[PDB]
């Protein structure tokens, strides 16, 4: 149309209008009681270990807590639900990038690394807490990343809501090098430490997954799971 | 010189000929061979070689500063072929390029992402008038993870591509095919076999009975994954070893 | 450089000084008094203040009177516009100094003299630009043009009045009282007006700061006068 | 004084570069519009008519911009999907800011604004498209537009663009009846001018693209014909043909 | 030391890279201006008209506010580009000083819009010249005219295009002030002068008046062809 | 200030999107009664609750891209599809949102499947197979199509269930002036139904 | 200054080589008149 | 290479840039610099030509200060090599703010070979007409000698010579064992060879710019003191006879 | 309070009907923390990767990689129409990196567009 | 061969409209290695002719057949550098897409975006034409889609088609030998036939490359089942 007011071509990216607008307008309703809407969390127990020769990631469920990075990358997030869930597709997207153009399956370091500068670049305003756990050739690893840009690399680890029951129960009975079904057990166990007043789990196994052959793009699926009337008006249409 | 394009098929980068040929692109090649040196590069079972002359033709000048073997990570070696000036300066962009990677991606460059990075740049400068190609050639090698050895030769034109082994310079297409008889025969040379491999290529396609200061050999190991320079009584041994059989 | 230069950042890297994420990036920030003077296009607390002031339109003109004397109560934008002050001294005088450049820089161009609507609206613009950042204008344009008298009360907050009677001040409540008034009164009849008007503000008061006698004006069509 | 840039008037004032990319249309496909008392049409040459070619996209030549206009590009094909692209754009962008369907003439005017622009700025080719728009407002009804590489635009009642344009002009300039067209009588028309100016092979519903826009019930119906109509039509001109001979 | 580029002078000291784009302007359709006493004409030949056109989009008359108007001459999308910049600059003048532009003022800017375009020889001029006909805010009636290099004068009548010679010859030696006295003295003048250039008028003639206080009114051929017959009339 | 409620229900070949009207209101401030309901498509609708401003700007924002698609691909949208763009858009503002939570219900044009859906105001999306709510009143909204959703239910007995769960909903025993307008979207027909409580 | 007032249909204030930079200062031109101009009229602004 | 040769962004036929070739030739139009390591130090030498008597003595000087520690001999046009010496003074001072201490001599070269490198480049600047030597000293590094070329080539030399008598110079500083010499006799070997090069006829009326930098300046570059310029220019004249 | 106000000289002109709604009063405190880290993203990475080039390399590195920069920044499409900037992300390195400039409110459907002759002749700074 | 400099500029129309560098650009394609598309009833079929031919090379490392997501896969003809610069921008624009609208691209999409960028290069001036014509398969909605895009950016839906060296006598070839109920099988046979026509003496699984793309995606055929179906 040529609005007469562009001078320069517009950008991409976050907006940042209606941001003085909401600060007025959520100070104003705060004074009414109007109950603007609110932003959807996700605070629930996760959880992580790493056993002999993978990972095992838990969760709480209804839901799916669990996300995809890549075939031998997995996550789960606390926080703002939108915030992993668009921080979790990204990087995945980005790593499809990189595998394809390498030809190798990735590796969670370099997962780890486009989380923490991504988080950090947005300083802490993107509310992702994730628990990021993978299997490489240089083996299983397992980090912690936090809205901020920090990330910790641990042997287990447990965020949301019961972190600190299921937290003391890894301390009480985590070993190194256990086996799919202690550490299956122990995930499971100390996530329903952490809930008590079903649970996922994502096992990523060393050997169930080929770091020789070429990188091939995998297939993916989906996500997200009296009184009587008086009818005014009707109208059918088609 | 101040700004346009030359007109011709073969004076401008962004200029084709009725052929659809980038002209300029072949005199850049042609480039590699200004300096009148060969290198040859040589992937083994464990090990990968890089061997080129070392031609000082002065005596006032100091032996150690002339190279052409240079370190772009801990881990990748190179050999450049082609002007001095444009070899170094790809050298730069490589090393730059490299620690970028390791930092975006916490983990080190493999050598083939070198190669493809180096490669994009020099296509980016084929395609642009105000750029032009570099005139020289890399030779990157490297031990992967589970790959193995790697030789990757970057080119002028953008080109990458890794070998089993490869040349670059004069003597590149009689080294070529040196290296293809060679290779038909037998390939897990072990790590002696490769150096002397290398330096009987060099040393046949220039007929030429090497010492010790006419040449230049740098190597990787599986065992030994960092980029080592032999000195000069590595490469002395070698070839004396290969003399007295 | 020519390499440099021919890049056109100018960014402190390709420049002298550089030795981190910046360092003296030529001269730590120090620079000089300026590159260029003026002639050219380029925490102290205690600002000054006013007080009173009339203004009708007429059928002979417009007439500005102010609380007599010492300091200043009228700009004289040029001799064919006038201006009253409220608010910042230095605001009303710096704007309407700047209102007097486009004045005369208009007539340069155009052969013709600037109309009060027009001026009155570059004067709208340009304090409506810094609305809300403090500047304290309370001036009132009055002139005469092509379309007769004109009376105009331009404000720091946006707005620019027509009218045929404004009064700014203390005793503003009193004088546009006191301002019984017809479109049609003689120049003798309209000076007694004026001065009843600043008077009944100082019925109160006499001769002193912001006291004296009326500080009369009259704008003619050919040009203001002082009448006392 | 001569032809190397767009930036360059010769001594008597042609601008060589923008009449040499007007050039570039006369090799291309037979577009063509004409305008109805109820409708206006665009039949569209396919050039594209290889063996191996595949059944394409629901139209080759005609492309939908609006609800309520269709455009029938002819020239070089990169530039056209470029102009298509930013036309569906423009319009978009005056429904966005007035929520209002954008006048015909306003968009047509846009692109041709575009297309000036390339022909004025040095060092930018201009586009080698000249497009052909059919439409419908609340202003002027059904209209018909026609745009050439120089940004310069008219409406017309029936217009030709690409091969064989002035034979095709100087049919309809003889045959088209001002205020008699029906949508019929002009798609007559259209197959009897779209066959005597593509006299380098016979004309069968398989060279000819049809789209029609039409308002039925309040609402626009741009509609490309089936190449089981087109048959019909081509079969009713040839029958006309055998009539009017003997 | 030739053309071939905006910014170089020939040795004579000539620009004619800019006197170029005023060729193509004297290639265009014949425009006449005629300024009257309360009204102001503006006249355009329709050369060479299809006759399956729409004629209401090939119009070189064009109102820039509701006190100015405008014909052109030369080509017609460069002349379409700098009509819409000064209309959006008659409203922002608008919005600056609330007064409606003079018609100088809109002379001036489109002159200076092309003057932009006569500089960086990476830049081509527009191949336009302009009559930009109005009235003032206190009611003067103006006529001025701009061409290709930035230039722009004021003018009693003037013609612009081809046959702008002829036209502009005949003006001079008929305008007077006894063919001012009325409006329709006014139209008939330049009724007159297009006819001087157009064959088998009347069909070829785009006339537009303004009236003081008054929009822009094109008259149609049903009016153009009663002045034309009163024109012969007037022939005896 | 009511930001208003958008409930969106699944039945068999069939979905009901259904908000509040407004029916009798003279309020002031901030506008109340606005539209909610947007036809984004032949058997797609969104709903959309919060401040109206926002409703209206992300639906014209919405139909801007929408509109763009559907010339692109020269297919018709998907429910999912129209998801995914809102969930897009939402998100762009992200730091500064839109004070607006959407429902997508419609059918899928190859199967004429039902799809329902809600997101927040950043755009995370629930797809659920039963209902949706979305509103300030999103918690006896939710109570009540808890408790009266049965499955494979047919259009006529989706109509009372939307409007039972709707009025029943907003009911805090003030349904006067309080309508309810129901879309119930079928394979072959869409029925708007605008609608009071009986004890008016 | 030489006027050469090309038609006599051509209001001469218009073509004034003479112009008034301020109330002190004259100026006389020839030459390109879209180039005096841009002159003339950095010399008023700067004088004011 | 006619055809090839108006930017430096064109290869020859050949895969030779000729406009870096001819800014080398620009080099060999000037009079000659030659610089000799020796066994603790470095010694600079300038052939420089007398341009009148009006200039004021040590003016036109091509012996600069690059660091403390850095000396810089050049040839070529001037005013190049007065852009490349603030280049190269720029790049010490900004290794030295980063990393606290003095750079050495290899990496000052090879940022000043690529800064010249990099105008070797592209169409919207020419080469450097103009070439130079870098000569420091450090306890824990030793002596050290570089030469700079236009084309962006930088090697370590023993004995290197720039300018247009460079090959006859490079002849006669073959014959030093320089290895194995203090800077002393260094700088009396250096004035002879200036002296022995010197074009009496065609050129005229020069006058020697010697300058060390090495253990008897404590690792400082400096000028050579005006006692023993006077008996290296004796040396060197004695000698030529 | 910012002080600034060029005002010795406060002379400049602005288009009324172009500038908009502009409030300098609110335009010296950003909106939100993230507004000009984000709408000077890639100026500021660039100006870091050319601070660490230039502490470890030397003034060649940053000036070749601007050089770079701003060559293939020419050969580009009229303000007016969308660019893909192929060769400049192969030059920066995000020819196989995402970010949410690429996927948010994306810049190839703008909503809104000048006109493109204004839109050029911004570019070349005639304003 | 220079017509008045209206063949050394990209931005200069010649005298009869043509625009005589691009069309120069379509002569690096028609020099570049044979390549062949052939889209059967179940699947589309890409085979190329490799380039490096001898034995020196690592065959792990470069490949001219490539995937840009699980669906859709290249080849090219023409210079390679160009291919692969083109190569990554249209795997970064199928990401996008994801990430937009949470669906695999389409076919025709891809190759709109992949041809506005080379569109892009031909309009300016002091840059070069892209010196590759892409193959582009896909599978979307059950239906194979086989695309090409030019140098000029102009795309086309083909049933079969081939480019490169001596592409004019493989298009010849394949028109006999094409019918719409072809099985992806018979097409690769046919593809390796029309390979093996114009083809530079014994061709082995090593100096050709063929990648399939069926329902299950796109898929880059090992050298034992290229080597399985050359042996029949």
């Amino acid at each position: 149309m040529a609005a007469v007011s562009v001078y320069a071509p517009p950008v991409g990216g976050f907006s940042f209008d209606n941001c003085r607008r909401n600060a007025v307008l959520e100070a104003d309703f705060a004074k009414r009681g109007y109950k603007l809407p609110k932003v959807r969390k996700t605070g629930t127990t996760i959880a992580g270990v790493v056993y002999k020769d993978g990972i095992v990631l838990g969760a709480d469920t209804n839901c799916s807590k669990i996300h995809f990075i890549s075939p031998n990358i997995y996550c789960c997030g606390a926080g703002t639900a939108a915030d992993t869930d668009m921080t979790t597709q990204l990087i995945s997207s980005n790593l499809e990038l990189h595998s394809l153009s390498t030809g190798r399956l990735p590796r969670v370091v370099t997962a780890n690394r486009m989380l923490k500068q991504m988080l950090f670049r947005y300083q802490g305003y993107i509310g992702a807490a994730l628990v990021l756990g993978g299997v490489d050739v240089t083996g299983p690893h397992l980090y912690s990343i936090y809205p901020h840009g920090s990330t910790d690399k641990l042997p287990y680890v447990t965020m949301g809501s019961g972190s600190l029951a299921a937290m003391a129960v890894f301390e009480d009975k985590f070993r190194p090098d256990m086996e799919e079904e202690e550490a299956k057990n122990l995930v499971s166990e100390a996530i329903a430490a952490g809930i008590f007043n079903n649970i996922d789990l994502c096992v990523i196994s060393k050997n169930k997954l080929d770091f020789l052959r070429p990188y091939t793009v995998p297939n993916k699926k989906g996500t997200r799971l009296t009184t009587a009337v008086l009818t005014e008006k009707i109208t059918p249409l088609e | 010189m101040s700004r346009g394009s030359s007109a011709g098929f073969d004076r401008h980068i962004t200029i084709f000929s009725p052929e659809g040929r980038l002209y300029q692109v072949e005199y850049a090649f042609k480039a590699i061979n200004q300096g009148g040196l060969t290198s040859v590069a040589v992937r083994g079972k464990d090990c990968a070689v890089i061997v080129t002359q070392k031609k000082v033709p002065d005596k006032l000048l100091d032996s150690s500063t002339v190279t052409h073997l240079f370190k772009i990570t801990e881990n990748i070696g190179c050999v450049m072929t082609g002007m001095t000036a444009d070899s170094r300066s790809q050298v730069q962009r490589a090393r730059y390029e490299a620690a970028n990677w390791k930092y975006k991606y916490g983990y080190e460059i493999p050598v083939d992402m070198l190669c493809k990075r180096i490669a994009d740049i020099s296509q980016v400068y084929t395609q642009n008038a105000e750029m032009r190609p570099l005139g020289c050639c890399m030779i990157l090698i490297g031990i992967d993870e589970e790959q193995g050895p790697q030789v990757y030769k970057c080119d002028p034109a953008g080109y990458y591509c890794g070998f089993k082994a490869t040349a670059a310079g004069v003597k590149q297409t009689e080294s070529t095919s040196f290296l293809e008889k060679k290779v038909k025969k037998k390939f897990d040379w072990t790590f002696e076999q490769t150096v002397e491999t290398a330096i009987t290529c060099l040393s046949t396609v220039l007929s030429i009975d090497f010492k010790p200061s006419e040449i230049e050999v740098g190597v990787v190991t599986v065992e030994n994954p960092k980029f080592r320079i032999l000195t000069e009584a590595e490469i002395d041994a070698h070839l004396v070893a290969l003399a007295e059989r | 450089m020519a390499l440099a230069s021919v890049l056109e950042r100018p960014l402190p890297v390709n420049q002298r000084g550089f030795f981190g994420l910046g360092g003296r990036a030529d001269l730590l920030d120090l620079g000089p008094g300026s590159l260029s003077d003026g002639l050219s296009l380029a925490p102290g607390i205690e600002m000054l203040h006013g007080t009173t002031t009339l203004a009708f339109k007429f059928r002979h003109g417009v007439i500005v009177a102010a609380d007599s004397r010492t300091v200043k109560k009228v700009i004289e934008i040029n001799p064919y516009l006038l201006g009253t002050m409220a608010g910042g001294a230095a605001d009303c005088s710096f704007w309407e100094r700047l209102l007097a450049r486009q004045c005369r820089i208009y007539e340069l161009r155009n052969k013709e003299r600037i109309s009060v609507a027009a001026a009155s609206k570059l004067l709208a613009n340009m304090v409506y630009q810094y609305k809300g950042m403090g500047l304290s204008m309370g001036t009132m344009i009055c002139g005469w043009d092509k379309r007769g008298p004109g009376l105009y009360y331009v404000d720091s907050e946006g707005n620019r009045i027509s009218g045929a009677t404004f009064s700014v001040g203390s005793g503003s409540v009193y004088a546009y009282g006191v301002m019984d008034r017809g479109y049609s009164y003689d120049l003798e009849v309209e000076q007694a007006y004026d001065l009843a008007r600043r008077a009944i503000y100082q019925a109160t008061y006499r001769d002193a700061y912001s006291g004296g006698a009326v500080n009369l004006y009259h704008v003619r069509e050919d040009g203001w006068i002082r009448v006392s | 004084r001569y032809d190397s840039r767009t930036t360059i008037f010769s001594p008597e004032g042609r601008l060589y570069q923008v009449e040499y990319a007007m050039e570039a249309i006369g090799h291309a496909g037979t577009c063509l519009g004409i305008l109805a008392n109820d409708g206006v049409l665009l039949a569209a040459e396919r050039r594209n008519i290889h063996k191996l070619l595949d059944e394409v996209f629901f139209s080759e030549k005609i492309y939908k911009l609006n609800e309520d206009m269709a455009c029938s590009v002819a020239g070089i094909t990169s530039d056209a999907n470029v102009l298509t692209n930013e036309l569906r754009l423009i319009a978009q962008r005056y429904l966005l800011q007035y929520q209002e369907p954008i006048p015909c003439e306003q968009l047509v005017t846009a692109l041709c604004d575009i297309k000036q622009a390339y022909t004025q700025f040095g060092g930018k080719r201009p586009f080698g498209v000249s497009l052909l728009y059919i439409g419908w407002d609340k202003h002027y009804g059904f209209q018909l537009y026609q745009s050439d590489p120089s940004g310069n635009y008219g409406g017309w009642k029936a217009t030709c663009i690409g091969n064989n344009s002035a034979a095709a002009v100087s049919m309809l300039k003889q045959d088209y009846k001002e205020g008699e067209m029906t949508l019929k009588s002009a798609l007559a028309l259209a197959i009897k001018v779209l066959n005597k100016t593509m006299d380098v092979s016979k004309l069968s519903a398989e060279k000819v693209e049809i789209a029609t826009l039409t308002r039925e019930n309040g609402k626009t119906v741009i509609r490309v014909l089936k190449q089981k109509e087109v048959e019909q039509l081509i079969k009713k001109h040839e029958e006309e043909e055998a009539k009017a001979e003997r | 030391s030739y053309d071939r580029a905006i910014t170089v002078f020939s040795p004579d000291g000539h620009l004619f890279q800019v006197e170029y784009a005023q060729e193509a302007v004297k290639k265009g359709s014949t425009a006449v201006g005629v300024r009257g006493r309360d009204i102001v004409v503006l006249g355009v030949e329709k050369k060479s008209v299809a006759k399956l056109q729409d004629e209401r989009t090939v119009r070189k008359i064009c109102a820039l506010d509701d006190n100015v108007c405008m014909a052109f001459a030369g080509l017609t999308a460069d002349a379409r580009i700098v009509i819409n910049r000064a209309r959006v600059e008659c409203q922002s003048h608008r919005l600056t000083v609330e007064d409606p532009v003079t018609v100088e003022y809109i002379t001036r800017y489109i002159a200076s819009l092309k003057q932009r375009y006569t500089q960086s020889n990476g830049r081509r001029p527009f191949g336009i010249s302009a009559l930009i006909v109005g009235f003032d805010f206190d009611g003067t009636p103006r006529l001025y005219q701009t061409d290709p290099s930035g230039t722009y004068h004021a003018w009693k009548a003037n013609a612009i295009g081809r046959g702008a010679k002829s036209v502009r010859e005949f003006l001079e030696k008929n305008y007077t002030d006894e063919a001012i006295e009325t409006d329709d003295l006014t139209i008939k003048l330049v009724i007159k002068a297009l006819l001087e250039v157009v064959q088998s008028g009347g069909k070829n003639i785009e006339l537009a008046v303004m009236r003081r206080d008054q929009s822009l009114k094109i008259l149609n051929p049903e009016e153009i062809e009663k002045y034309v017959a009163e024109i012969e009339k007037e022939k005896e | 200030y009511n930001g208003g409620a958008v409930m969106a229900m699944k039945g068999k070949n069939c979905v009901a999107i259904a908000a509040d009207r407004r029916f009798g209101i003279q309020a002031q401030m901030v506008t109340t009664d606005f539209q909610k309901i947007f036809p984004m498509g032949d058997r797609l609708y969104i709903g959309l609750a919060g401040l109206a401003t926002d409703v209206q700007t992300v639906a014209q924002r919405l139909k801007f891209r929408l509109n763009l698609y559907e010339l692109k691909e020269g297919r018709q949208i998907k429910p999912y599809t129209l998801m995914s763009m809102v969930a897009n858009l939402l998100y762009e503002k992200r730091f500064g949102p839109y004070y607006t939570e959407p429902v997508i219900a419609g059918l899928d044009p190859k199967t004429f499947k039902p799809f329902i859906c809600s997101l927040d105001l950043i755009g995370c999306p629930m797809v659920t197979d039963d209902f949706v709510v979305s509103g300030t009143c999103a918690e006896q909204m939710y109570g009540m199509c808890e408790s009266l959703w049965e499955p494979n239910m047919d259009p006529d007995h989706l109509f009372e269930t939307i409007s039972q769960a709707m009025l029943n909903a907003v009911d805090r025993d003030a349904v006067s002036g309080m309508g309810v307008i129901v879309h119930i979207i079928e394979k072959d027909k869409i029925t708007t139904r605008t609608l009071k409580a009986r004890m008016d | 200054v030489e006027k050469r007032i090309t038609s006599p249909l051509m209001e001469p204030s218009s073509i004034e080589k003479i112009v008034e930079i301020d109330a002190h200062i004259g100026c006389a031109m020839s030459g390109l008149i879209a180039d005096a101009k841009t002159l003339i009229d950095k010399a008023r602004v700067e004088t004011q | 290479g006619t055809g090839y040769d108006l930017s430096a962004s064109t290869f020859s036929p050949d895969g030779r840039v000729f406009q870096v070739e001819y800014a080398m030739k620009a080099v060999e139009n000037s009079s000659t610099a030659i610089g000799i390591r020796c066994k603790d130090g470095v010694v600079f030498g300038v052939e420089k030509l007398v341009l009148s008597k009006l200039y004021e003595e040590g003016s036109n000087k091509r012996l600069f200060n690059v660091d403390r520690h850095v000396g810089m001999a050049v040839a070529g046009l001037l005013a190049d090599a007065r852009s490349l010496a603030d280049i190269a003074r720029e790049e010490a001072s900004n290794f030295r703010s980063n990393f606290g201490y003095n750079i050495p001599l290899k990496h000052l070269a090879d940022r000043v070979a690529m800064y010249v490198h990099a105008y070797t480049l592209y169409s919207a600047v020419r080469p450097f007409g103009c070439s130079f030597m870098l000569g420091s000293y450090s306890v824990n590094d030793g002596a050290q000698l570089y030469m700079i070329d236009p084309s962006g080539v930088s090697y370590g030399y023993w004995g290197c010579a720039i300018g247009k008598a460079r090959q006859a110079a490079k002849t006669e500083i073959e014959k030093l064992q320089m290895k194995e010499m203090t800077c002393r006799d260094i700088v009396k070997e250096v004035a002879k060879i200036i002296y022995i090069v010197h074009d009496e006829v065609k050129d005229k009326a020069f006058e020697l710019e010697l300058s060390w930098v090495g253990e008897l300046t404590n690792g400082r570059h400096e000028i050579v003191p005006k006692d023993i310029r006077e008996e290296a220019e004796k040396y060197a004249k004695e000698s030529l006879k | 309070p910012v002080t600034e106000l060029s005002a010795s000289g406060p002379f400049e002109s602005h288009d009324l009907l172009r500038k908009g709604f502009s409030c300098v009063k609110n335009e010296l405190l950003p909106s939100h923390p993230l507004e000009l880290s984000e709408k000077n993203f890639q100026l500021n990475q660039d100006k870091m990767n050319f601070s660490t080039l230039r502490n470890i390399q030397g003034l060649f590195a940053p000036l070749k990689l601007q050089m770079e920069f701003k060559a293939v920044q020419q050969v580009q499409r009229l303000p007016f129409l969308s660019s893909s900037n192929l060769s400049l992300d192969v030059l920066r390195g995000n020819d196989e990196t995402i970010g949410f400039e690429d996927i948010l409110n994306d810049p190839s459907q703008s909503e809104v567009m000048g006109e493109p002759h204004l839109m050029v002749e911004y570019k070349l700074g005639l304003l | 061969m220079a017509e008045r400099g209206y063949s050394f500029s990209l931005t200069t129309f010649s005298p009869s409209g043509k625009l005589v560098q691009i069309e120069y650009a379509l002569a690096a394609v028609a020099g570049g290695a044979p390549s062949v598309g052939i889209k059967a009833a179940n699947g589309v079929v890409l085979a190329t002719e490799k380039k490096q031919k001898s034995i020196l090379y690592d065959e792990r490392s470069v490949h001219k057949v490539e995937p840009i997501t699980k669906h859709i896969g290249l080849v090219y003809s023409g210079m390679g550098p160009d291919y692969r610069v083109l190569v990554h921008r249209a795997r970064k624009l199928a990401q996008q897409y994801y990430l937009v609208y949470q669906e695999p691209i389409p076919t025709a999409q891809l190759v709109q975006r992949v041809a506005s960028v080379m569109q892009e290069y031909t309009q300016s001036g002091g840059v070069r034409p892209f010196g590759v014509s892409l193959l582009i398969c896909g599978w979307n909605e059950g239906r194979p889609y086989l695309f090409q895009s030019d140098p000029s950016g102009a795309y086309f839906a083909w049933k079969a088609t081939a480019m490169g060296k001596n592409y004019v006598n493989g298009k010849t070839f394949l028109e006999k030998r094409y019918n719409e109920d072809l099985e992806l099988e018979d097409a690769i046979h046919t593809a390796i036939l029309t390979l093996k026509e114009s083809f530079e003496g014994q061709m082995t699984e090593d100096n050709i490359e063929v990648g399939i793309c069926n329902e299950a995606g796109f898929r880059r055929l090992t050298p034992t089942e290229v080597k399985d179906y050359l042996a029949a």
